[PDB]
């Protein structure tokens, strides 16, 4: 169907390679910086909600980071 | 012997005045044990065979749907029903469609409407249980001394299941190997099911072969099948009003395969299945080892370089040598010195004692050795029919020893606790070591550990920047956490 | 402890028998009782079963739909109805029966002596 | 499907005095679950060993069982004129489907 | 309601789950649970069916 | 060794028993036998005290 | 391109019981991966010596094989009847591609 | 330990043809496979070799593209299909084998008695 969970979360640790490890971190990647070029304007909105958002710099570009990752997952 | 080359081997060194050593095997790698005053032994875990599977809830990723069928009702009647909505083997779904008075039932409201399908699943998927008893490990052991570089007394090959773990390995004029292992404990075949999709055969987690949303069906496969999703690979696309439409979704075999990550291939053969990737811990009684030379008067008639000099990946030596004039089963006079004005030995011979064994005419015999760190001569021969080659080592010792601190955080990485059985001759610091490690892993297990690469390099970075500037007494704590995260992506 | 069978005779096939097994020597409750059947030439087959309490019963894929088999605790009787009989349900059918305190499973049975069903045509 | 048993020779033909051995191999894994019985023909089936290893009440010493994996074997040590009849092999395993093997016939030879 | 000829099937604490055939037919209504098994009712091992 | 003593009472040839036991929470091996012939088993048990 | 092995003697011409030497060349350095090869018509070639001076199994103790630099040699001492045949050298480095020498006969003089 | 080869006989030129070679007496899957032919009156020729399991295949350059190699591990054979054949290609063909534990190497090897394949002119 659509959700079918990542296997990942339980990745089997040992010395060989499992099934696909050449591909995860490029993937993740790959998703967020596309979604990203293809809508830039939604950086623009992410500024200025995470400026609204925390009294310090450091929670304001916290908050930047992490609506700029779960915007392109649909989270 | 036949862990030369393998580029991921270790040593294990001394013992408890040659009681017994403990040691874990894995499936990369191969341990050479090494003794005060016995051979050599290279040990290596091969294959992992897993026997009789039990099969538990098999999926279907090809859904085919036949011959459609619908009804409808009075925009004022009950609702609409279908005679093949009886029968488990359609998918029916049920709606609201405009209708009235140029349809044929003069009211204007919405009526209902049933659509049915019948379903067929091509190819499905099966998943089978594991148990950790009736599961087989193979180890393959060799002694180093009179093997030349390319029933034979010098391998030997030990069958270990949970029903039998202790073994002896007879090493004929070596004595006998013994071998007492943990099967059980060896990778936790208890969360682990075998799936198979078309001849691809994996490993897989549990709780990730029972949260899948497909068409499933539940063990015993007796007549014609009954799959209970029903409704996921098949799609109820409804046009308001007008129209009712059934479409199945496509094939499902690419999403799987990208599902699956950090799953481990297997291959089966016949009933069997042989996993290639695994982890063993077998404590090693080597006390009925015996050295076949001593006793041996020295070989004196010529030796000549036929491989020359090969250099390991860890830097030990490797020389295979032709012995001219026949003696017998004879002792091979060999060292590593310097000053070859005072021949006093130095760096150590990692090869038991080699002895020549043939009394053709010419013999071979591949012996290697551990030289010191400077420039040195491979000296080889009795007197004044002495060859030498000369040889040169890389790196001083403080080196080795961060090597050494790298492949323990390695290993560490890789197995938890059971890293710290690895050299465990067995004192009190090991153990309390073993011990605090065993609660901060099933902490660390059970907060963290349902993350991935990316996913655990952003929590790391993130509890770094806050041990970083929080300035409490908690700091520690958070950085702490941090070099584990981080640890565990830069060793993958 | 013994188990008399009773019923079988020569019918034409489509034809409906009705087998009884009549149990002695034990508390009928507390034994699962089963019907194994043999065909001439053929090997023993296990073909239907019944718990000890009447819950819940078994008929084996050669016998599924047309055979129903159930037991009176109080008469201490097996019964086999068999129905839409076949030339291939010509055999000798014996009822077989062993203490159980789980659905089915028993250790040490009981047989009887048997009774011949044929169906020709 | 359903688990089947395989009775290896379906004839053993033996003299009175001999030893006579016969095997069941069975589908799929059951640990001890297997009964042998003793079929006369004009008598009904006997029970001689149930868990593969454990004489029935009253069934004489001579006869043994033993397993090894899913590899069953009754051995009977020195035959007697009466124990010339058929053998079946009965799988016992967690449900009903209970099957038994096409049976080995001990002739006398 | 009425009710009529029940049936029931069991598996081993490590086996699949049990199944019915008449599972597959709409006239008959199933419940599924998990029961004691192990080395007195016939499979060795000791967990739920 | 939860079993009080395990003794074996019948002896024709072969002789069958079952004794249980409450091993210790690491691995373990059940040890049977006296000497040169102590059939053994590889045991882990799960959860600390 | 592809190594290359030459044979120096196109046909031997020798009486029973006389030295046999052959000898095999290498356009390029092997280190001791060279066989050598006895094949008689109407059979089989057979292996004689792997490693360049390692006798096959069962091979007679009269075969000798020795290497130098890319020069090898196949040396039999004492030749017998039997021993008149062609004999080839077969390359056994890193891949598959292996080139067998044309070959030296070995001739009753 | 055994090879015992066939499939020869007479072709046309650019006909086709199918060799097998059927191993007994060892575990087929551990060894390396390969074809060697030889021309009358010619030295052998190192033409074709296939991996114990199957994996990877090498032909030489004198028959790489019109010949194929292939095994089967389960009826213990192997199979050289060759195509397009050229009168160049009348020889005698040997299958042989060796204990491999990489992709090609072995030590000792084990040879078939050869098959003759003659092309018609």
């Amino acid at each position: 169907a659509v959700t079918l969970p990542s296997h990942s979360t339980r990745k089997l640790q040992t010395r060989s390679q499992t099934w696909l490890e050449s591909r995860e971190y490029t993937k993740h990647l790959i998703r967020v910086e596309n979604w990203i070029f293809r809508n830039p304007g939604f950086a623009l909105a992410a500024a200025a909600i995470a400026w609204l958002l925390g009294s310090s710099t450091s929670q304001k570009v916290i908050y930047l980071v992490m609506i700029l990752l779960i915007a392109p997952a649909y989270s | 012997i036949r862990c030369i080359g393998v580029s991921n081997r270790d040593f294990v060194e001394g013992m408890s005045g040659g009681t017994w050593v403990d040691v874990v095997l894995e499936h990369g790698g191969c341990v050479t044990v090494m003794a005060q005053d016995k051979p050599t032994v290279d040990i290596e875990l091969v294959t992992t065979t897993v026997s009789n599977m039990a099969e538990v809830r098999s999926y279907c990723y090809e859904a085919s749907i036949s011959d459609m069928a619908s009804d409808s009702r009075c925009p004022t009647q009950g609702e609409a029903y279908l005679d093949k909505q009886s029968d488990t083997q359609y998918v029916c779904k049920r709606t609201l469609v405009d209708r009235g008075w140029g349809n044929g039932c003069g009211l204007f409201g919405k009526g209902s409407l049933v659509t049915c399908a019948k379903f067929a699943c091509s190819k499905k998927m099966t998943g089978k249980s594991i148990q950790p008893e009736n599961l087989e490990y193979r180890i393959m052991l060799s002694v180093h001394g009179s093997q030349h570089s390319g029933t034979d007394e010098n391998r030997a090959k030990v069958e270990i299941t949970p029903n039998s773990p202790r073994a002896e390995a007879t090493l004929g004029g070596f004595g006998s190997l013994g071998l007492d292992c943990e099967p059980r404990t060896g990778l936790d075949f208890s969360d682990l099911y075998y799936l198979t999709m078309n001849n691809k055969h994996w490993l897989v987690h549990k709780e990730w072969f029972h949260d899948i949303p497909l068409p499933w069906h539940a063990g015993a496969d007796t007549g014609t099948p009954h799959w209970n999703n029903k409704e996921a690979l098949v799609e109820f696309k409804d046009a308001h009003a007008k129209r009712q439409t059934v479409v199945v979704l496509g094939s499902q075999e690419g999403a799987v395969h990208t599902a699956l990550a950090g799953a481990l291939e297997a291959e089966m053969d016949g009933a069997k299945g042989r996993l290639s990737s695994g982890h063993l811990k077998c404590r090693l009684k080597m006390d009925k080892l015996r050295l076949k030379g001593v006793s041996y008067s020295l070989c004196t008639a010529a030796f000549t370089f036929t491989k020359i000099p090969a250099e390991t990946l860890h830097g030990t030596v490797t020389v295979e040598v032709q012995y001219a004039g026949t003696d017998g089963p004879c002792k091979v006079p060999a060292q590593m010195a310097v000053d070859m004005q005072t021949l006093t030995p130095v760096g150590r011979l990692i090869t038991a004692n080699p002895v020549i064994t043939e009394s053709t005419e010419n013999s071979k015999m591949m012996l290697e050795l551990d030289p010191p760190f400077g420039d040195s001569y491979i000296v080889i021969g009795v007197g004044e029919k002495k060859i030498t080659h000369h040889w040169h080592r890389s790196g001083s010792t403080i080196g080795k020893a961060f090597e050494a601190t790298v492949r323990g955080a390695k290993r560490m990485a890789v197995l938890g606790d059971t890293a710290w059985d690895f050299g465990s001759v067995g004192g009190a610091l090991n153990s309390l070591g073993k011990g605090i490690h065993q609660i901060f892993g099933a902490a660390f297990k059970s907060l963290f550990g349902g993350m991935s690469w990316f996913s655990q390099i952003l929590i790391g970075t993130l509890l770094m920047w806050l041990g970083l500037n929080t300035k409490n007494g908690s700091i520690s704590l958070m950085c702490l956490a941090l070099g584990g995260v981080l640890i565990f992506l830069s060793t993958a | 402890v013994q188990l008399v069978e009773s019923g079988g005779g020569l019918v034409q096939p489509g034809g409906s028998l009705r087998l009884s097994c009549s149990a002695s020597g034990f508390t009928f409750s507390t034994y699962s009782m089963h019907w194994v059947r043999q065909a001439p030439g053929k090997g023993l087959e296990y073909v239907s079963a019944i718990t000890g309490e009447g819950d819940s019963a078994f008929y084996a894929d050669s016998v599924k739909g047309r055979f129903t088999i159930s037991r009176d605790n109080s008469k201490n009787t097996l019964y086999f109805e068999m129905n839409s009989l076949r030339p291939e349900d010509t055999a000798v059918y014996y009822c077989v029966g062993g203490y159980s305190n789980f659905y089915y499973y028993y250790t040490m049975d009981v047989w009887g002596q048997g009774t011949t069903v044929t169906v020709s045509s | 499907s359903e688990i089947v048993l395989t009775q290896s020779p379906a004839t053993l033909s033996l003299s009175p005095g001999e030893r006579a051995t016969l095997s069941c191999r069975a589908s799929q894994s059951i640990s001890t679950f297997l009964a042998w019985y003793q079929h006369k023909p004009g008598q009904a089936p006997r029970l001689l060993i149930y868990d593969a290893s454990t004489r029935a009440t009253g069934v004489p010493a001579r006869f043994s069982g033993s397993r090894s994996g899913t590899d069953f074997t009754l051995t009977i040590s020195t035959l007697e004129p009466e124990d010339f009849a058929v053998y079946y092999c009965q799988q016992r395993y967690n449900w009903p489907p209970y099957t038994f093997g096409q049976g080995t016939k001990v002739e006398i030879k």
